[PDB]
């Protein structure tokens, strides 16, 4: 019973604040260029102790044939997908506090469970992106980022059951 | 050495006495000068009576003294660093594509069974993915070669399993390729290992002893590897060349496989046959 | 002259997702209007 | 038709399917076309390695 929101909300928050927690710093640790850590913003050294801006996508030297790197390039900078999945898990916890009342017992749950999962499916497809455009060790709070896709996956296994669910009750009470 | 000249005065029957050279060196005549330096420094110059030693025999050595039949024959050897590669255990079957790879494919995998599975429980009298389990079940069975057991019917399904097996071709398929080319060629290639392939390079130097007959046959020879070789050595920067064995021994483990040591096959095959067994 | 093996994949293949993975959502997108066409 | 088609795919693709034709004359066009998924698919996966 209840426990689907309880689940539901430790997701939310959890995956959440995870995923804020990645946009934040240990995504990638490693020897730099002298050894450092960059959360694909700008890195910090250990001169020592400070940060740069470090999410220069061009850099004065390369080729640049076609589309390559302007395109893919690109689509890592700024962490497009990631911060897709920020807005779209935002709509996730809003959706389903908004799931809370007002009751309208078949539409909310599902578009929410929806956009909840696709939105997992945004958050692995940006790490594809990241360790793609990254061509030695990875940090920590990357880590968090694929749990938090993780756990955000079960908690929309919950949601859709919960909804079928609820689907169960109206056609079961139907008859 | 030692036992080899006990049998001597065994069969010569004499009292004799072990005598280390003051130098240390082999024996060379100094040029504008006429004079032999080491142990040839001790019986031209009347104050030793026999030299039983790891001495070579030449004839520029033949000129000034006299000498036995060769007991040991032996040639000029080359000594270099060797990476050391451990055959991994576990390791040894994830080796070819990478780790990272591995969690992506469990990423696609828990993602598209669970797509799937919203393929299943919405739009609702009950199919056969109506669970999870199931559903996860079918991609596992997909990924692997093994059958199906539950052929999705909505279109949707049918259409992202599809894909699913667009994918599982593509990366199982080149897993067994990587593989096999992978476990097909076990013979480890060394970096370079010739005398012709270090004249043909510039990065790892190579010197000889001071002192010594290898000198003498590198400053002598007339082979033009050889000569191009001799041509570096007398003037590379800074001098290829060491005052001892060891010397050369801890040079070349100290030199990141950047230098290469010359030195006769006797020597060689003895450090290599001892401790840390490194070069 | 200065100028003169068994490797390992690791994002060639990254291509084929950042397609085609992305095709497995849209496979469910429309059809998921698709359904609540027939509901609606 | 759509089943049919769906057998085709999958048909192709390393996996196996679920039903299967018992038409004593359609067996032979599963049959060519496995034949056919033999050479084809194998010959590529041959070719990935180099």
């Amino acid at each position: 019973r209840g426990v689907q929101m309880l689940l539901t909300t430790v997701g939310a928050f959890a995956a959440f604040s995870l995923m804020t927690i990645a946009v934040g710093t240990d995504y990638w640790l490693y020897s730099r260029g002298v050894m450092t850590h960059s959360g694909l913003w700008r890195t910090c050294c250990l001169f020592k102790g400070l940060c740069k801006q470090i999410d220069h996508f061009p850099e004065d030297a390369d080729y640049e044939a076609d589309t390559a790197e302007y395109f893919l390039r690109a689509v890592r900078a700024s962490s497009i997908f990631p911060i897709l999945s920020v807005i779209l898990l935002f709509m996730g916890g809003l959706c389903i506090a908004a799931s809370e009342f007002y009751k309208t017992r078949h539409n909310i749950i599902l578009s929410a469970g929806i956009f909840f999962v696709s939105a997992g499916l945004s958050n692995i497809i940006g790490i594809i992106v990241y360790i793609s455009a990254n061509a030695y060790s990875y940090g920590w709070s990357f880590y968090f980022g694929a749990l938090s896709f993780i756990i955000a996956e079960m908690v929309g296994v919950l949601a859709v059951h919960m909804f079928i669910d609820r689907h169960k009750q109206l056609r079961a009470t139907a008859r | 050495c030692v036992d080899l000249a006990a049998e001597i005065a065994k069969h010569c029957g004499f009292k004799y006495k072990l005598t280390i050279v003051g130098d240390g060196k082999y024996g060379a005549r100094d040029a504008d000068t006429k004079i032999w330096n080491g142990m040839v420094g001790e019986l031209v110059y009347g104050k030793a009576d026999i030299a039983i030693a790891p001495l070579t025999i030449t004839l520029v050595r033949e000129e000034v003294i006299d000498f036995s039949k060769p007991f040991m024959s032996l040639g000029i050897s080359i000594m270099i660093k060797k990476p050391q590669k451990s055959k991994p255990g576990v390791f040894s079957f994830l080796d070819p594509l990478a780790y990272e790879i591995w969690m992506c494919i469990v990423f696609a995998y828990i993602g598209v069974s669970v797509v799937l599975f919203l393929v299943s429980r919405f739009s609702p009298e009950s199919t056969n993915e109506f669970g999870i389990f199931n559903s996860l079940w079918f991609s596992l069975g997909a990924f692997m070669r093994q059958g199906c057991d539950i052929s999705p019917r909505s279109l949707s399904g049918r259409i992202v399993g599809g894909v699913w097996w667009f994918f599982t071709l593509i990366i199982i398929s080149s897993y067994t390729a990587n593989l096999a080319a992978f476990l097909t060629v076990e013979r480890m290639v060394s970096p370079i290992e010739s005398a012709e392939d270090l004249s043909k390079q510039t990065e790892i130097a190579y010197g000889t002893l001071d002192s010594g007959s290898t000198k003498e046959f590198f400053r002598r020879s007339k082979i033009a590897v050889f000569d191009k070789m001799w041509t570096y050595m007398r003037s590379a920067e800074p001098s290829v060349f060491v005052r001892t064995t060891a010397e050369g021994v801890a040079r070349v483990r100290k030199s990141k496989g950047k230098y290469a040591y010359l030195l006769e096959s006797t020597m060689n095959e003895y450090i290599e046959q001892r401790k840390p067994c490194d070069t | 002259g200065e100028c003169g093996t068994s490797a390992l994949s690791l994002s060639n293949v990254a291509g084929v997702f950042y397609i085609l993975v992305g095709g497995l959502g849209l496979a469910m997108l429309v059809a998921l209007i698709e359904f609540c066409y027939k509901s609606r």
